[PDB]
RNA sequence: GAUGGGGAAGCUCCGUUUCAAAGGCCUGAUUUUAUGCAGGCCACCAUCGAAAGGGAAUCCGGUUAAGAUUCCGGAACCUGGAUAUGGAUUCUUCACGGUAACGUAACUGAAUGUGGAGACGUCGGCGCGAGCCCUGGGAGGAGUUAUCUUUUCUUCUUAAC
RNA sequence: GCUUGUGACGGCCCGUGAAAAUCCACAGGAAGGAAUAGUUUUCAUGCCAGGUCGUACUGAUAACCGCAGCAGGUCUCCAAG
RNA sequence: AGAACUGGUACGGACAAGGGGAAUCUGACUGUCUAAUUAAAACAUAGCAUUGCGAUGGUCAGAAAGUGAUGUUGACGCAAU
């Protein structure tokens, strides 16, 4: 049963704070509190603790990432830039 | 129901002022001060609590015999079994690969 | 095929002798009524001989080259098999099923192993086995 | 008149930083012979949250080569690093995110962070969350290198100054609206006494130059010259253009 | 202090050259679901501890009370 | 907030580990060495600052006109020090058992390094424990009793270690 | 059932929510040691000492502050049917 | 939760305990201040925009200093609006 129609998590703020501000807040809190896969153990056990620290409940492997996402889109190509830039040193 | 009072001179309830009321033999309710609770010793590598070691306040550890302060393993009262177990694996295998690194180096440079 | 032979050298990761190498005297792949698993009879050593130098002399050499062995049943899951091999052609009938329990007769097993390993430690024989593992 | 809220922040009485829960400075490892001639193996033990900083820290341990002991170092955790990762420092370090290298040792196109203004201050530039500086050309003559700062300014620095590869974690933090007053209060309770802000027009003439008047108006010109005097530098300081700037981004 | 339940060792600590006094206590207690019996306690005061030996049968009391050395000052009851 | 320092005519101001060569410390020498001396050494780097922040160790009974976790009695534990008695250890000279998590009262050990405790946000529900509340049987006392009530109240307790 | 303590948890954050004294443990191997007995005083027992300062009472519409024994103010633990 | 009966139709029987609706002006809301006449459409708040600054720096303090606050900071930051 879909209890709430369109505001979901941000509906806890009642009617205050406008509609777009709640909606824009709504978008980030969905992935801020979401469950991510771990690169070291491959489980749905990655959660955010503190600002920009992503820890894995199993195997205690903590991965540094974005303030609200494990891997922010603005920096996913940064390692792609480096990795593409590494091979020119060798070949 | 009888009501109790503080026996020390501090009138506020804190972690250092915990109070447990006990049934005194004289037939009255007396407040009995409880010391702060001990915390389990933790492994240095995995952070989890390590079993087999007595838990007590820090200074009072100087009185307990070594049977509650040292298991018969290597890294007795500092690491916990599994951390020691893989510490052996990491030490044994890397030294095993190090000589493998050395033998290949002696062969490639010789045939260079 | 089966590389857990009767001369194999391994490392112990569980029990009191954690991090001390051993030599497999007799393997039991099919198990037994007691220890119903892949237990192994090892004769490794507990106290490693300290390093000796040219400055050391006479009594200060003999005491340093002292080895305290031990005999113990260990499961395969607590051992680290290697390709190394140690010469065990001395003590076939020393370590066996009757060697354990009634520990009074366990003593001579720990004595013949010490003297046999004492001889094998002199000169550059099995240098890796008698070197203390850093971990 | 009276001393102003902008003037009162110089004495540092109640405006000191709330440096109780801050683990320590995030300065880079001090340069030494092992660094400018080779690379050092090193590992981070844990990554910790700093107070008043949106970027996670990193506690990297470097074995002292001179003496038998361990040295812990506080590094700004570049996004993509994890506990137990081998962070490499020196000339011969490879090109991977997390390692720190001098700018002269890296080819064109690389973006780095926590770079040194001078060779040995252990990192001054691009330390905030999500910031980076791009390598936009080398100057082998007279050993310089020029880079693009996160504000778009182009600065030329020495090729010997060190910088750590990769962007800094915690980026995209300001994309979340701050919503409540208390969230601002919680954020600023650990940084400094700079909140809340009271408008100078509302107060009296003693409290601020904008003060006074039967209406809520600034009065004379708000923009203040750079060559002004402390005590009246409480408006637009040496403004070049005001109003909505027009045009696209990525200006020359 | 603690309580010890061995007869042979108990005599050893009586003449242990540090015990000066000792006391004996009698209690009339119950047992099981039957008639009560005669119960006695033997107490020994050491230098830092107070040992004791409880006996629920007066049969063993006779041969023990005579075994106490005369030099030990006993507070009867 | 005092030194080393830098200002200030100056009362004094800045900083307090920063442009200071800033310290004691275990082994050995012993047998005029008292403690010097010959080496291994480590370098922290004034002091103050929270009787509700951290903190080594005890309770019960009783006793004054006024005191008590302080006094009387009984029963504990901690620290500093000196010396033995008993036990374990050993010609496998510095222990054994269990496959293992680990255990057995004891069951060598320095410089140095590492690790843990101290050390710890708030809210919500759940489990368990203690104190109190409710209540049955029984052993006593007190209350009512014109009529009724196997009735009402009350004692039945146990400490640190 | 109320008070309280504790345990495994879950929610919150661009707040993730103290330091040191002190105590212990591990790696390391210096140094010394056997049975005619040497250690063992972080095993059981035995011997001695624990210095200085405070301890009475109120803590409130009469003991504190408000010229007064002034309906004002002053922090906290226990709390039954 | 339900069914019969019963009470001069009384039954949250004492205490306890929301008046409600159509609108208009204005501040978005929670919050804060003239402690001793103004609690407010005033201040504050999130949001929006602008400005200065790449530290041999931007803003501010000091009588100097081998002095400081931001700064245990770095443009997703600090400072002024």
């Amino acid at each position: 049963a879909k209890r709430t129609k369109k505001v979901g998590i941000t509906g806890k703020y009642g009617v205050r704070y406008g509609s777009s501000l709640r909606r824009q807040v709504k978008k980030l809190e969905i992935q801020q509190h979401a469950r991510y896969d771990c690169s070291f153990c491959g489980k749905k056990t990655v959660k955010r603790g503190a600002a920009g620290i992503w820890t894995c409940s199993c195997c205690k492997k903590t991965v540094a990432g974005g303030a609200y996402t494990v891997s922010t889109a603005a920096a996913a190509t940064v390692r792609s830039t480096i990795r593409r830039l590494r091979e020119m040193v060798e070949a | 129901a009888q009501r109790v009072t503080f026996r020390r001179r501090n009138p506020y309830n804190t972690r250092s002022n915990k109070i447990k009321v006990v049934k005194t033999p004289g037939g009255i309710l007396r407040a009995q001060h409880v010391k702060k609770l001990a915390t389990r010793p933790k492994c240095g590598d995995c952070g989890s609590a390590l079993q087999g070691i007595s838990t007590l306040r820090p200074r009072q550890y100087a009185t307990v015999s070594k049977t509650h302060k040292t298991v018969s393993r290597a890294y007795g009262g500092s690491r916990c079994a599994n951390c020691v177990k893989e510490r052996i694996i990491r030490a044994f295998l890397i030294e095993e690969q190090k000589i493998v690194k050395k033998v290949v180096k002696e062969q490639t440079e010789a045939a260079k | 095929a089966k590389f857990l032979k009767a001369g194999k050298v391994a490392v112990v990761v569980r029990g009191r002798y954690a991090g001390k190498k051993v030599v497999i005297v007799k393997p039991h792949d099919e198990g037994s009524k007691s220890h119903p698993f892949g237990h192994a009879l090892v004769a490794g050593i507990e106290r490693y001989p300290l390093k000796v130098t040219k400055k050391h002399g006479a009594k200060k050499v003999a005491k340093r080259t002292k080895i305290k062995p031990f005999i113990k049943v260990v499961n395969y899951n607590h051992l680290l098999p290697t390709r190394y091999t140690l010469d065990v052609e001395a003590f076939k009938s020393v370590v066996s099923t009757e060697t354990f329990e009634q520990p009074s007769q366990r003593e001579e097993a720990k004595k013949v192993v010490k003297k046999a390993f004492e001889e094998r430690h002199q000169a550059g024989k099995n240098q890796w086995f008698f070197s203390k593992l850093r971990f | 008149g009276r001393v102003i809220r902008n003037q009162r922040k110089g004495a540092g009485s109640i405006f000191t930083s709330h440096t109780r829960l801050r683990q320590g400075a995030a300065k880079l490892r001090t340069l030494d012979y092992a660094e400018r001639h080779g690379y050092i193996r090193g590992i981070v033990k844990q990554i910790v949250h700093d107070s008043g900083r949106g970027a996670p820290l990193a506690k990297v341990v470097f074995r002292d080569p001179y003496k038998y002991r361990l040295r812990e170092e506080i590094f700004i955790a570049n996004e993509g690093v994890h506990t137990g990762q081998f962070i490499y420092a020196g000339k011969k370090a490879s090109l991977n995110v997390g390692n720190v290298l001098p700018l002269g040792s890296v080819p064109e196109g690389t973006i780095v962070s926590n770079v040194e203004e001078k060779p040995g201050d252990r990192g001054a530039l691009a330390r905030a969350s999500g910031n980076y500086v791009i390598i936009i050309g080398h100057n082998p003559d007279e050993n310089k290198t020029r880079v693009r700062l996160p504000s778009g300014a182009k600065k030329v620095i020495s090729s010997d100054a060190r910088g750590v590869i990769g962007v800094i974690a915690g980026g995209g933090r300001v994309d979340k609206p701050l919503l409540k007053a208390g969230r601002a209060f919680h954020k600023y309770r650990l940084k400094r006494n700079s909140w809340p802000k009271t408008r100078g027009v509302a107060m009296n003439p003693v409290d601020h130059p904008h003060g006074g008047g039967n209406h809520q108006h600034i009065g004379k010109a708000s923009t203040i010259s750079r060559g002004a005097v402390s005590g009246q530098k409480a408006g637009l300081i040496a403004a070049r253009r005001t109003g909505l700037l027009r045009g696209s981004q990525k200006t020359q | 202090a603690r309580e010890i339940t061995d007869i042979k060792q108990f005599l050893e600590l009586t003449r242990r050259a540090d015990v000066k006094t000792a006391t004996v206590k009698i209690n009339k207690k119950l047992n099981k679901a039957g008639k009560p019996f005669r119960q006695t306690k033997f107490k020994v005061r050491g230098s830092s501890s107070l040992y004791t030996l409880v006996i629920n049968d007066a049969g063993k009391a006779k041969k023990l009370i005579q075994s106490l050395p005369p030099t030990l000052k006993v507070n009867r009851l």
